């Protein structure tokens, strides 16, 4: 994240680092046993670790979980990154508690203009690199359709949206893919793809999730 | 464009 702020230890609950000895990628928790993050992610040898602050320092509140199953879309495309979901069965149940916690599916999509909520431990800085120990957040308006196609054009699918700010300074970057945008309590967003980051007129563009709520639900019931 |  680059231009956000210290979240404060465990202020974003659902918030997951995936970890294949080193943290890689983030996720969201939506129950007990399954995150959600990006099929961009998709790797062997996942760890799941929730109730992460500094993900480099055992700081207590820390649950270290097996993926059992990591299942990308079927209509994941690598090279435009459409269907950008993946969902993570974890090998044994989390322990649900304040620092803890799942983050509620869309009911229904949101709209332009509203405020959400980006977190991760991705790069920190919009030239060169700097990761950061604890995790990071910014809040972020949903674009408008038409500011998220003049910004990439040809390349904004249906599944996608931008957010973030045009003037520059305050997005997304590498190592926050996977994470969760959360607007109103709702996971809108899947930290996904952009051009740089923190750049002028390239906003980060996320998967919308709430066109993969029912792929969601009827994956997870028979799995 | 590059994934983040
Ligand atoms: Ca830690």
């Amino acid at each position: 994240i680059v231009g956000g702020y210290t979240c404060g230890a465990n202020t974003v609950p659902y918030q997951v680092s995936l970890n294949s000895g080193y943290h890689f990628c983030g996720g969201s928790l939506i129950n007990s046993q399954w995150v959600v993050s990006a099929a961009h992610c998709y790797k062997s040898g996942i760890q799941v670790r929730l109730g992460e602050d500094n993900i480099n320092v055992v700081e207590g509140n820390e649950q270290f979980i097996s993926a059992s199953k990591s299942i990308v879309h079927p209509s994941y495309n690598s090279n435009t990154l459409n269907n950008d979901i993946m969902l993570i069965k974890l090998k044994s149940a989390a322990s649900l508690n304040s620092r803890v916690a799942s983050i509620s599916l869309p009911t229904s999509c949101a709209s332009a203009g509203t405020q959400c909520l980006i977190s991760g431990w991705g790069n920190t800085k919009s030239s060169g690199t700097s990761y950061p120990d604890v995790l990071k957040c910014l809040k972020a308006p949903i674009l408008s359709d038409s500011s998220c196609k003049s910004a990439y054009p040809g390349q904004i699918t249906s599944n996608m949206f931008c957010a973030g700010y045009l003037e520059g300074g305050k997005d997304s970057c590498q190592g926050d893919s996977g994470g969760p945008v959360v607007c109103s309590g709702k996971l809108q967003g899947i930290v996904s793809w952009g051009s740089g980051c923190a750049q002028k007129n390239k906003p980060g563009v996320y998967t919308k999730v709430c066109n993969y709520v029912s792929w969601i639900k009827q994956t997870i019931a028979s799995n | 464009a590059a994934p983040r």
